[PDB]
């Protein structure tokens, strides 16, 4: 009976929020930018952060403001304090009345005025001034909130008696939901009333909290003179669960919304969304007396595409149904054949618009598996689509494959294992891929009845392979697509966007080739090769793209000798850079060949000398423009005895420097503890040669334990002028780095360095010195002296004369830290802390994030303004209330020293100043 | 072909037991700091779901219990009690044993007169 | 009708806190004087604060006007087959502040 | 302003209401109600 | 049909009214053809 | 006690409904005249 | 257990699963998740 | 065909028990 109470009894869960926030800010620039970074890149946890880490966008602790209740992003440019503060923001008004909002220090530079809007003279000329200034009365805060939890024991439901012609017995099937309900007071601030259905927040669908005033928030309070407060109650759930199964043994039926189902690549790749609503039946015959053994098994799909929706939408009175059916008459090769169809209704045909096929029929067979020895994997298809309209002229798309080589669990190609081995390792002949092509132009996901795909997952990186990790379209070789300049307004010259990249026209021509890679595993020897054509699917020389190679490797003892050559011969327009630097679309011949020698003493020490020698469209190509990267059959070997792995992709990021110019941190990464410095690499491919020595403390028996360094010396050739045959190896690069942990006694140190003397500039990085060392001390709490203190530390300094073609600007930065934690303060369970942090800054900026995956970086730019970021930071704790007290001065100042911070132009930085009293309770 | 088969069950014989074994057993950890007692017991093996309220008992056994020291808590699915209570030192100056009693109700009441108690 | 509660939330545990540092937490216990229910319809008295003052400035909301059915007798939200429905809020008052 | 007419031929609409004129709007005025019902196929989950 | 306890159910019905020359007035649009209807449902009775 | 705490407890009675359905008609005529009539007049079920 | 003690077990198992087993034992729960608390009221072999 | 549905109805049982019934293997 107990039970029986609990079972639906609620559980009352009250929640009480005490605390005191005051801050002061003139500016509202950003403090999360001067903490220490953790060992996994995070910035220490402080009391006036912001927060707004967003990975979607790329934002972080330190785009935005930490003062004041605004969380204002820092702006780039001279508005902001080059990406240290907010923007200047003054505001225009109009005649009619309107206002708009100028982002800059200098509202002239206005020159967006819309069509009949005039600069009303209301403001000093028009123009007013956003006040940079937020402000966070002091005021204690408590928070009330009550929620009801359900006992969690309704996940189970029995199905019941139905039928009319008959009636079936009932409480056959149990299934498992994922129901997930309670009682809640009060809205969250993100609800919204969903008018349309479409399940999302359209412009301004209702704001929940303004439909049921006293839900949430301070706009509305529903209250009683006697001090009572009302909050309406809620019933929230989220139901999760959208298929119910019915049957066990040998059949099992599959009803629900956004059917999720997979036949192959090419014809019903419809999973990772799913298609629409309705029902599939998988029979499995893998116990049937007379053919059991072979496990046969049949699949079918039937569905409304995207249930029901409304009119102009492409899953209009469209229906999916298909069918499949597949053995595996031997070890593990499994052969199938599939039909696939979609079609419009009668009230699909009319008043259905958009663009979707009449019809699509598509018929197919795989062969995928391993049976004697060797993986095969093989597809065909037919897709027969009617293209809607009057005449239809129904057109038909085939896409076939057939493939010698390892499929990964995730569907993806392993060209790293041979699953050919014809040998063993004293002769180990190896067969890595065998395929040929024959894709049709016409073949999209709409020929085959998938979600997405069938085209160049990059166009710049092998190109012939339309394995989509995104979207999950899982097909070995894509759609190629001809490139060729847009001239789309201008005539004459072709369009450009306004980087100068250039604009293409793409032309769908299908693919069609074959490929082999394999290597020869001799003894003390090893040696691979690899060859790769692809046509349009006409056949047409006009766009093939032919690479070749090969790799000879000899290693023994302590030493490595290998010898690559490689090929790319593309007809195919190809999008890249030439010599002077402007994108281009044009053939290409690409010829390198490297040879590169290894000797590893063996006490954790390494050597290494290379010669690389590129040739682009004939001449010495200084580097080449990634075009070696449009193959999929790169296939490098790599140094050591015993390593005759024949890896796909050159290796060109071996032995090489690193030319990164963006950091995290303030310094240039010499101070993150997230980032090895000694590991960067540039990933292209130069005309050069060098030598590189190394040290490496994972490794065991190795001089110094964690010690980490990459001296290195290299010369890179440049042509004479920008364009010349002739050239020389001119440039010169002197690179060096280290990295050293160690833990003296209770404290745990940590060094980092990095140099570069380059003399050329090679992929972004400017031509010259480069230097930055950093040093991290964390001390753990000492429980010999009195108090129990705990102390910090960070230093780092940074170096850059950049010699751009517009300067030769010095670009340094230095950063501080310091910080001791008393854990036994007096009266017990008293602590007391208190850090101090600064950052200085000559010609330097930072980038915030763009609102993509990118993130922001501290970068060298050439404004002549020198900044001077300061903080102290003092936390004390009674037993479990804590006062936090934060003081913070940014000031920008140029070489003259006008002071632009808090850019009222009164000379004064910006400052912040918070006091926060925080302590949480539960109930 | 629905094989089936119809067996009548035996009323059984040997109906022992399968959980908690209430054997009352644990630890108290008493610390005097600035004037204040923090005391701290421990216990194990007890009643898998029941609440035991504990104080301290003066000396006289019998003995008065100075109520203003009530440890209240409730056990686990094993039985595992936690009492912690903060406790002036000259209220608890002449208190002979923590005695730890079984709680009628979470509001306190003694069910049990003792169940376990420790010499202070 | 209305739906009370046990009575028995009327104390506070404090947690862990600090950046600097980590405060044991379960330190100290507060008695609060927190009194909450359910009710079904809202008195006469009743008001929506749009301003924050904590008092009805003029003809604020009339909350019984707000939500219509929830009390009086100008709106009723009602049912053919004779049901009456009346909106559940959450009654609470807090007169601990320190 | 517009109204339904229950018959299989217009012309006989002889209700026209006190003012109303029958502006040709549709085919000489009179339209037609499309006598065709659709139930786009969808599976639906209700939680109560 | 039905498995377990999942219900399929499936309809197809015409209605020609024809007169006595053969004009077939169903499908009143008057294009001589019946009126049609057609329904596709899948049933699943569950309980907690 | 326990009767005490059954006395004022609520029952939480939770519901889920699921279900696929397709229909298309060109005129909506009615198709329950067809189907046979019970010994007590009334229709057979059916689920259309 | 109903009201009278009606009790009604029902419940789907592969037949794979089951085999080797000898008899069904009836135990008394804990709660509606399982749980051990008598080990063995009823029983037969099979 | 491969799955067993297994109805043990007992009477003359506790009022309002939980009865966990499943199969033990030899041992
Ligand atoms: C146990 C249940 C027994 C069966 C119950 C009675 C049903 C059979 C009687 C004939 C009834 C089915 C006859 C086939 C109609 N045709 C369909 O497929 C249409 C497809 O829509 C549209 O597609 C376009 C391109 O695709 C065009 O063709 C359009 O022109 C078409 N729309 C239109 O204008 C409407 C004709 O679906 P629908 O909207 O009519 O949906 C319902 C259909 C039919 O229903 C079933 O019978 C399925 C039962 C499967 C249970 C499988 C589970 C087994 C469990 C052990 O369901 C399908 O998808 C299947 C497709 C036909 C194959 C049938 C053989 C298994
Ligand atoms: C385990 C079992 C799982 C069950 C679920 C899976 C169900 C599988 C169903 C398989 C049925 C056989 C398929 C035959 C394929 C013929 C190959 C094929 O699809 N033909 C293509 C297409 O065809 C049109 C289609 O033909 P169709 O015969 O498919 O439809 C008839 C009937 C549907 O009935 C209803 C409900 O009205 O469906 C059946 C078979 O019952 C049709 O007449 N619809 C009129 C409307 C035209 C637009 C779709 O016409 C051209 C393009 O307009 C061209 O592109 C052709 O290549
Ligand atoms: C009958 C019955 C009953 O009544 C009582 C009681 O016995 C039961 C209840 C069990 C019962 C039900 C039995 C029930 C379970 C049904 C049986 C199960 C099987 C599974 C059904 C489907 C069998 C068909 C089979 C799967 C097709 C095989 C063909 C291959 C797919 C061909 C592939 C070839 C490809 C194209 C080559 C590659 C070419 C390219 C170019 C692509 O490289
Ligand atoms: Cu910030
Ligand atoms: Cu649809
Ligand atoms: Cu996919
Ligand atoms: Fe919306
Ligand atoms: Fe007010």
């Amino acid at each position: 009976r107990i039970a029986a109470l609990e079972r639906n009894a609620f559980s009352v869960k009250p929640s009480l929020t005490i605390g005191y926030s005051v801050s002061r800010t003139s500016r509202n620039f950003d403090v999360d930018r001067l903490f220490p970074l953790n060992a996994d890149g995070t910035v220490a946890n402080n009391a006036f952060t912001s927060g707004g880490i967003d990975t979607d966008t790329g934002a972080q602790r330190r785009d935005f403001g930490d003062f004041g209740n605004a969380s204002d992003p820092v702006v780039a440019g001279a508005a902001g304090l080059y990406g240290f503060a907010d923007g200047v923001s003054y505001t225009v008004y109009f005649t009619d009345g309107s206002t708009a909002t100028f982002d800059g220090l200098n509202p002239a530079d206005y020159k967006v005025p819309t069509g009949k809007v005039i600069d009303t003279t209301k403001g000093r000329n028009g123009f007013g001034f956003n006040n940079l200034a937020r402000y966070k009365e002091g005021s204690t805060d408590i928070g009330i909130s009550l929620g009801f939890d359900t006992s969690g024991q309704f996940s189970q439901v029995t199905s019941g008696t139905g039928g009319s012609l008959f009636s079936t017995a009932g409480r056959l099937q149990v299934n498992q939901i994922d129901l997930n309900f309670g009682l809640v007071t009060g809205l969250p601030s993100d609800a919204y009333v969903d008018t349309n259905g479409n399940g999302k927040k359209d412009d301004g669908e209702a704001t929940g909290r303004g439909t049921y005033l006293g839900s949430g928030g301070t706009a509305a309070i529903l209250r009683d003179p006697a001090g009572n407060v009302y909050r309406p109650v809620f019933f929230r759930f989220k139901n999760a669960t959208t298929q119910f199964s019915v049957g066990n043994n040998p059949v099992i039926v599959t009803l629900g919304q956004q059917q999720k189902f997979y036949f192959s690549d090419y014809v019903f790749d419809n999973n990772y969304d799913g298609r629409g609503d309705g029902f599939t039946v998988t029979v499995d015959g893998s116990n049937v007396p007379v053919i059991g053994a072979w496990k046969p098994q049949i699949k079918g799909v039937y569905g409304s595409r995207s249930g029901l929706d409304g009119t102009a939408e492409a899953g209009y009175g469209v229906y999916y149904r298909g069918v499949r059916a597949q053995i595996t008459p031997v070890g593990t090769l499994t052969a199938g054949i599939h039909y696939a169809q979609e079609g419009r209704d009668m009230f699909g045909a009319a008043q259905n618009t958009t663009s979707t096929p009449s019809d699509v029929t598509t018929y197919g067979a795989d062969l995928h598996g391993k049976a004697f020895g060797v993986e095969l994997h093989s597809e065909y298809a037919t897709s027969r689509v009617r293209p809607n309209t009057a005449n239809a002229a129904v057109q038909t798309s085939n896409a076939f494959y057939a493939r010698v080589a390892t499929r990964k669990d995730n569907l993806a190609f392993d060209l790293n294992t041979p699953a050919a081995k014809f040998g063993n390792d004293t002769f180990g002949v190896s067969l890595y891929d065998l395929n040929y092509r024959k894709i049709d132009a016409g073949y999209n996901n709409v020929a085959g009845i998938s979600e997405y795909g069938y085209g160049s997952y990059s166009r710049t990186s092998a190109q012939n392979i339309a394995y989509n990790p995104d979207t999950g379209v899982t097909a070995p070789f894509a759609n190629l697509d001809r490139q060729a300049y847009t001239d789309a307004n201008n005539d004459g010259t072709s369009d450009r966007n306004a980087d100068g990249t250039v604009v293409a026209t793409n032309t769908k021509i299908g693919q069609m080739g074959f490929g082999v890679k394999a290597a020869a595993n001799l003894g003390p020897v090893a040696i691979g090769g690899y060859y790769d054509t692809s046509t349009g699917a006409n056949g047409d020389n006009a766009n093939r793209m032919t690479e070749a190679g090969g790799s000879a490797k000899v290693a023994y003892s302590i030493f490595s000798l290998r010898g690559t050559y490689n090929t790319l011969d593309s007809n195919r327009p190809q999008i890249y850079r030439d010599a002077a630097g402007t994108q281009i679309i044009g053939d290409a011949k690409v010829r390198r060949y490297a040879v590169q020698a290894d000797v590893t003493p063996g006490l954790g020490l390494f050597v290494g000398a290379y010669y690389r020698d590129v040739n682009v469209n004939g001449v010495r190509s200084t580097t080449d423009r990634g075009l070696l990267g449009r193959g999929y059959l790169a296939s490098s070997f790599e140094p050591g005895v015993g390593n005759n792995a024949y890896r796909t992709g050159l290796r060109c990021a071996d032995n090489n420097f690193g030319t990164g110019t963006r950091d995290i941190d303030g310094v240039g990464g010499v101070l993150n503890p997230a980032v090895n410095l000694d590991q960067s690499r540039t990933a292209t491919c130069f005309t050069s040669y060098g030598v590189e020595a190394g040290h490496a403390g994972d490794n065991a028996n190795a001089l110094v334990k964690d010690l980490f360094f990459r001296v290195g010396y290299s010369r890179v050739y440049v042509p004479t002028t920008a364009t010349a045959t002739t050239g020389d190896f001119s440039g010169s690069v002197t690179y060096g780095d280290a990295r050293y942990d160690r833990k003296v006694g209770v404290a745990n140190v940590r060094l980092a360095g990095s140099f570069s003397t380059t003399n050329t500039q090679l992929d972004s990085r400017p031509a010259g010195t480069r230097g930055a060392v950093g040093l991290i001390v964390r001390t753990d709490p000492l429980e010999n002296v009195p108090f129990r203190p705990q102390f910090n530390g960070q230093v780092g300094y940074y170096t850059a004369d950049n010699r751009v073609a517009a300067g030769n600007y010095n670009a340094n930065a230095t950063k501080y830290g310091a910080g001791v934690v008393l854990n036994d303060f007096l009266l017990p369970q008293t602590k007391i802390g208190v850090r101090y942090d600064g950052y200085m800054a000559q010609n330097r900026q930072y980038t915030p994030f763009d609102g993509d995956g990118t993130q922001g970086y501290f970068s060298d730019a050439n404004n002549n303004r020198r900044t001077n970021l300061n903080g102290v930071y003092v936390e004390g704790a009674y037993q479990d209330l804590i006062f936090s007290y934060g003081t913070y001065t940014l000031s920008q100042k140029d070489l003259n020293g006008v002071e632009y911070g808090s850019g009222i132009n009164n000379g004064q930085p910006a400052r912040g100043q918070t006091f926060k009293i925080s302590y949480k309770v539960n109930f | 072909g629905p094989t089936e088969g119809t067996y009548t069950l035996a009323p059984q014989a040997v109906v022992k037991p399968a959980g908690p074994v209430y054997a009352p057993a644990g630890t108290a950890k008493i610390s005097e700091t600035l004037g204040v007692t923090r005391t701290t017991i421990t216990l194990t093996g007890m009643a898998p779901y029941a609440i035991y309220v504990a104080h301290y008992h003066k000396m006289g056994s019998d003995g008065p219990a100075i109520m203003e020291s009530r440890m209240i808590a409730q056990a686990s699915a094993d039985g595992k009690v936690t009492l912690t209570g903060i406790v002036p030192t000259a209220l608890i100056r002449d208190a002979a044993y923590i005695n730890v009693h079984h709680g009628r109700d979470f509001s306190g009441a003694l069910a049990d007169s003792g169940v376990i108690c420790t010499p202070i």
